[PDB]
């Protein structure tokens, strides 16, 4: 199993940012979210499919839909710039995949 | 056998085959062994237990709509009041054991909500479709 | 949302009925043998336990369901087996005794209650004083006033060949195998199996005679030991053994006394006469009550340990009750006890054949004799000990008494039960999730 | 609530095992499951395989003919060792643990406490 | 077992509950657990054992029907007025269901094995 | 209920119908409620074991996954270790009896094998 | 060991055993009978 996601996504400063990913049955299967700053270990954003841990900021939520799944970010700040990955397990193979992660940059 | 020192989460994760285990002692093996009123009508009486025990939990799991399965979602929603935390707390932190203690005393509401639904208020339904 | 498991890992305490498994085969059939074997379950080759990481159980050795089962069995057992065996009853008569320590062994002249034609015969046996009643010189039997007395069956053994106490299918024994455990609380290092490990249904009191022993050093287990009135079960980790004989060359003869029936006595002594005694070697007594007396200052803080004398008017109780061969012998433990601590071994003995085994009232077993001479010997692996009381002297004198002495055979069971609890398995169950 | 400790011996040859440990001073290890993920610098993570202490364990296929995962529960820890590790195997190689909710047909798992990994190297 | 709307639950209503179908096979065990002498003990065993066979019976016929995964089982037979008959509104508003029983129990005591035989 | 000398295939054709007889019941209808100290002991013995009988064999093939049906096409390979015969001789030369006694053997081996392959399928 | 109980000795005087009962007016028990007396051989005097 493989997602699909965009290698990269640019916003302004406290702007909606929307991150995406996609695939086969993404409505049947979770998608999850995660946050990566460079140099440190990748943090969990949304669990399940629009869960936020505590330790996230409200302005983060998720959603999914048919074939793609969103990360929604609102009002962006410099500190939001990030990789983001999607992340989803395939019960028929205990194939666990990663999207590439998203570079996202706050203008 | 089990381990049950792990959280609900890691625990089920082997359902599909721990199951099927369980339930396979409950019939199979033992009563290899016992092939051979003291210890008389007592291993009568053991034996009618067993079957008892067994029926039971495979009746509800039939009334329920979850026949031959393991795993078994339906439409009765969960009511928040009754271990009202997060999702996580109950999955990740607590144990199966601990679980099952903490929602003891809801186990009546449940049962009558799944039965009044799955197989119940579904099969009325059914019986309109079928009409056709 | 509502989602339903079936299998799930889940236990409650339960109470049930356990199976019989014996110990390879001992399927004799010269004599059967009936605590093991009869109507029981062949051996379950070794599994393996199964230890549960981070499972904690409460353990509780007192109010033990699997004692009071196998009480039960071992009581109904008994009695289905001397059941079906001939009753005493027609030799409930007036004997005249002129004996053969002097009249240890009592010499009577007995008038037959006639088995077969209703005329009159006689004949005579050799009874150990302790069965009779000196009731113008008239004996009875001692339990003739409360029931029958039956005699024990040549054709079945009451060998403690080790049992195993088996699940049902769907129940499970959980097993305590954290290091000392006091019988009671939290445990940790527990583990499912499928029977307990054999237990020796070896019945005694006052003195364990045979069974396990404890790993490093003498435990010391009792439900409460402020209360005195509770029994101290000491169990040692060292084993001292115990030789008993009685060196007395018997010549059995059988008396007819019911159409298909016949009775079994001692008809002539073949030699002198000597005492049953039993022998302990002084060394590892000493040194075993000195590791006893040790632990148990250290539950009874900066006092020295008395162990004093065994007492009450009652032979069940006061002294143990050995069973050598079959026959009983009624030990004194004096010469083991009194003694202080505050920093061979020969003991006489008695045989009785009457018993009103489980100290109970309305029956009674009659031991025939063993032709010949015999000799036992057995590993003690624990003492039952009780507390004297209180004072008016305020334990300013210390000299705490635990006194050698029990008298309720389910302590006996207790000491091997204390690390297995019964539970039951419930395999379904439900949690919230987010589906359908 | 869990801390992970990475190890390891950083630089490898192109032909030698690797062999990686974390420990968890956290909680014990028979509560949950563990994993492994690698990242190569400059890419993104992929996944190497689970391990649970009762001995349910699995890998991804792209390393299946060269890795193998155990748990030794006395020491709270747990390691990875992958077979002929090569330069192409350069990466950073992280620990976490796995948190589950278990549905019918689509199991869903999260690497919530992630250790911040050890870089191995491998170069002649 | 409470039975509500036994009489006259409609017919229609009683059969929005179908509740007492958890009894005859679960209560006994409820019963053997609050209890944990042949005189009266080989009687009651008997008793347990039939109460067992006769929910098995039950259910294997449901099984050769083609119904044991349901509580409620529409099967490829016509209703035969020719039995027993009144319009759908009486059945379904007024329960008695017992003047059916004779001629019933020998339909469908035969039918459930036709139909199942000849079912495809 | 005859034809047990017949081949595999010829008494497996049409299994279901002498199937239903077999399975219409181990006692049928309760002994067709035709039979409705020590001989009541010893029937009770028979009557339990009966029911024991129908609900392992019910339930070994609900644990294969096969509920419902008769005839059920399984996810175990045939090792040719267990038997090693054309597939046709053994369905047309041999009857089962012969058949069951031919890999008796390896019952406990495919049937571990169909318990674990069958239970393995995600569910 | 069969022993029979039985009676030793009276301790003062013997005296014969008795029940009381005291002015029991059970009209309304006849008048259920004259309700049902019609029955019973037509409306008749009720004696016991
Ligand atoms: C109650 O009755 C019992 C008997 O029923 C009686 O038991 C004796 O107890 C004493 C201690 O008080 C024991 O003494 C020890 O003996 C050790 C030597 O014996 C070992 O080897 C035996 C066989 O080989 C030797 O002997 C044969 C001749 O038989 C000879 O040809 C060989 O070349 C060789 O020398 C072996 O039989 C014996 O016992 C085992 O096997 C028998 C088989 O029938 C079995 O029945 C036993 O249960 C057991 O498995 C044993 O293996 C000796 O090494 C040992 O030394 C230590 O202690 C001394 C203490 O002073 C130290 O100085 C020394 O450095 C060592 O640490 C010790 O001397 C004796 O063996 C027992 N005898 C029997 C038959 O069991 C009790 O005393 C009686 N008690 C009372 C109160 O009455
Ligand atoms: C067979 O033997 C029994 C005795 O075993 C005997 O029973 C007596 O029968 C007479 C006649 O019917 C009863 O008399 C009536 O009592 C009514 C008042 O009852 C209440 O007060 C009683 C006395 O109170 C004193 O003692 C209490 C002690 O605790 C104290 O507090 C008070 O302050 C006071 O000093 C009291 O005993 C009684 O208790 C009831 O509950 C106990 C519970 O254990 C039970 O044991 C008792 O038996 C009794 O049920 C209660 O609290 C009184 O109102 C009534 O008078 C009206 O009715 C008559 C109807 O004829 C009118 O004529 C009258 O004008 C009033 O309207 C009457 O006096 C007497 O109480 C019975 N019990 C005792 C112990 O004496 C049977 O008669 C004998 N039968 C035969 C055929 O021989
Ligand atoms: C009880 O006493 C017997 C001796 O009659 C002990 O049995 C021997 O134990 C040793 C191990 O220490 C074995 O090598 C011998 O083969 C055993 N002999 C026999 C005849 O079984 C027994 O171990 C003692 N029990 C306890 C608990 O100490
Ligand atoms: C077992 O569980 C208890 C739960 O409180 C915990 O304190 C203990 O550390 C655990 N033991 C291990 C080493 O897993
Ligand atoms: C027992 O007493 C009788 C006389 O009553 C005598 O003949 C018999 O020899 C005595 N038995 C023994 C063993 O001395
Ligand atoms: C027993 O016999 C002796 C000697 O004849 C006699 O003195 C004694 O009184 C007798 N026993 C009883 C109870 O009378
Ligand atoms: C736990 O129990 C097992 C089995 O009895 C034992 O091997 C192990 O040493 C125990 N560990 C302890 C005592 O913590
Ligand atoms: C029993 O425990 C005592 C503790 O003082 C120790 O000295 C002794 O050696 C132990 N016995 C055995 C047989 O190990
Ligand atoms: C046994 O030890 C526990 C602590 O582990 C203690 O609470 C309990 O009181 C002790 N038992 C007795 C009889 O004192
Ligand atoms: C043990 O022997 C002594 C000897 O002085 C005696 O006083 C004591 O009563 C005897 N004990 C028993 C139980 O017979
Ligand atoms: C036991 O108690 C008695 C008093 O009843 C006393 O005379 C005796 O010396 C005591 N024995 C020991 C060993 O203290």
């Amino acid at each position: 199993y493989e997602l699909t996601q965009p290698p990269s996504v640019s916003v302004a400063p406290g702007k909606t940012a929307r991150i995406t990913c996609g695939g086969n049955n993404i409505g049947s299967k979770s998608v999850h979210w995660y946050q990566q700053k460079p140099g440190q270990a990748p943090v969990l954003v949304i669990y399940y499919d629009s869960d936020r841990p505590s330790g996230i900021p409200e302005r983060f939520s998720g959603s999914k839909s048919g074939n793609t799944a969103t990360l929604t970010i609102s009002r962006v700040e410099a500190g939001d710039e990030a990789d983001y990955y999607c992340q989803v397990w395939d019960s028929s193979r205990d194939h666990c995949v990663f999207g590439i992660g998203t570079k996202v940059t706050v203008l | 056998l089990g381990a049950a020192g792990s959280t609900m989460g890691a625990a089920s994760m082997t359902l599909t085959v721990q199951a099927r285990q369980l339930l396979s002692g409950i019939v199979q093996q033992q009563n290899n062994l016992l092939r051979a009123t003291v210890w008389g009508i007592k291993q009568l009486q053991a034996r009618v237990l067993a079957v008892e025990r067994y029926l039971r939990d495979q009746q509800l799991l039939g009334i329920w709509g979850c026949s031959g399965k393991l795993i078994c979602c339906t439409a009765v929603p969960w009511n928040n009041s009754w271990s009202n935390r997060s999702l996580d707390m109950i999955w990740n932190n607590m144990t199966w054991i601990e679980w099952e203690r903490e929602i003891d005393n809801y186990t009546g509401l449940i049962y009558n909500l799944l039965e009044e639904s799955q197989n119940q208020q579904e099969k009325n339904e059914q019986e309109l479709l079928e009409l056709d | 949302w509502v989602t339903v498991y079936y299998g799930v890992p889940v236990w409650k305490e339960a109470t049930t009925t356990l199976f019989c498994a014996s110990d390879a085969k001992a399927y004799d059939t010269e004599v059967r043998n009936v605590w093991a074997t009869h109507c029981c379950v062949p051996t379950d080759p070794n599994p393996q336990e199964v230890v549960l990481e981070n499972v904690t159980e409460n353990f509780n050795m007192w109010k033990n369901d699997m004692v009071e089962q196998m009480h039960e069995d071992i009581i109904s057992l008994w009695d289905q087996s001397l059941k079906p065996c001939v009753k005493l009853t027609p030799l409930c008569v007036t004997l005249n005794c002129t004996d053969y320590e002097r009249g240890e062994i009592k010499n009577c002249s007995f008038n037959i209650t006639t088995s077969i034609r209703d005329k009159v015969q006689k004949e005579y046996a050799l009874f150990y004083k302790l069965d009779i009643v000196p009731i113008n010189n008239s004996y009875r039997l001692i339990n003739c006033n409360t029931s029958v007395i039956k005699q024990a069956c040549p054709k079945v053994s009451f060998e403690p060949i080790p049992i195993h106490y088996c699940a049902p299918a769907g129940f499970a024994i959980l097993k305590c195998n954290d290091k000392k455990f006091n019988g009671t609380g939290p445990c940790t290092n527990v583990s499912t199996v499928q029977c307990t490990h054999g237990i020796r249904p070896v019945v005694s009191t006052q003195l364990l005679l045979n069974g396990s022993l404890a790993e490093k050093e003498v435990v010391i287990r009792s439900q409460n030991f402020t209360n005195n009135a509770k029994v101290i079960i000491v169990q040692l980790n060292e084993s001292v053994v115990i030789n008993c004989t009685r060196p007395n060359n018997n010549t059995r003869k059988s008396i007819h006394i019911a159409p298909g029936r016949w009775f079994y006595t001692t008809g002539a002594i073949i030699g002198d006469i000597r005492q049953a005694h039993c022998n302990i070697s002084r060394v590892k007594w000493n040194n075993t009550l000195k590791q006893i007396a040790t632990k148990l200052r250290e539950q009874f803080k900066n006092k020295t340990i008395a162990f004093n004398q065994s007492s009450g008017g009652d032979p069940e109780i006061v002294m143990h009750s050995f069973n050598c061969g079959g026959e009983f012998f009624y030990c004194n433990t004096t010469q083991l006890f009194n003694s202080t601590w505050n920093d061979h071994i020969t003991l006489p003995c008695r045989i009785k054949q009457i018993i009103n085994m489980w100290q109970k009232v309305g029956k009674a077993m009659y031991a025939p004799p063993i032709r010949g001479q015999i000799r036992c010997s057995s590993n003690i692996t624990g003492l039952l000990l009780t507390r004297d009381g209180g004072s008016n002297e305020n334990k300013t004198s210390e000299t705490e008494t635990f006194r050698p002495a029990g008298g309720d055979m389910r302590d006996n069971w207790r000491s091997e039960l204390y690390k297995y609890k019964v539970v039951k398995i419930e395999p379904l169950g439900v949690a919230p999730t987010k589906c359908k | 609530q869990v801390q992970l400790q990475e190890s390891g011996p950083g630089l490898v040859k192109p032909s030698e095992a690797l062999s990686l440990t974390c420990s968890v001073s956290g909680v014990a290890i028979s509560r949950h499951y563990w994993n492994w993920i690698r990242q190569p610098p400059g890419k993104g993570l992929e996944w190497i395989g689970y391990i649970f202490f009762n001995g349910n364990t699995n890998y991804s296929p792209s390393l299946k003919s060269r890795v193998t995962i155990s748990v030794d529960t006395s020491k709270n820890e747990f390691s990875l060792t992958l077979r002929s590790v090569t330069a192409a195997d350069t990466a950073v190689y992280y620990c976490a643990r796995e948190k589950s909710v278990v549905e019918p047909d689509n199991m869903v798992r999260w690497f919530d406490p992630w250790g911040q990994g050890t870089l191995v190297t491998v170069s002649s």
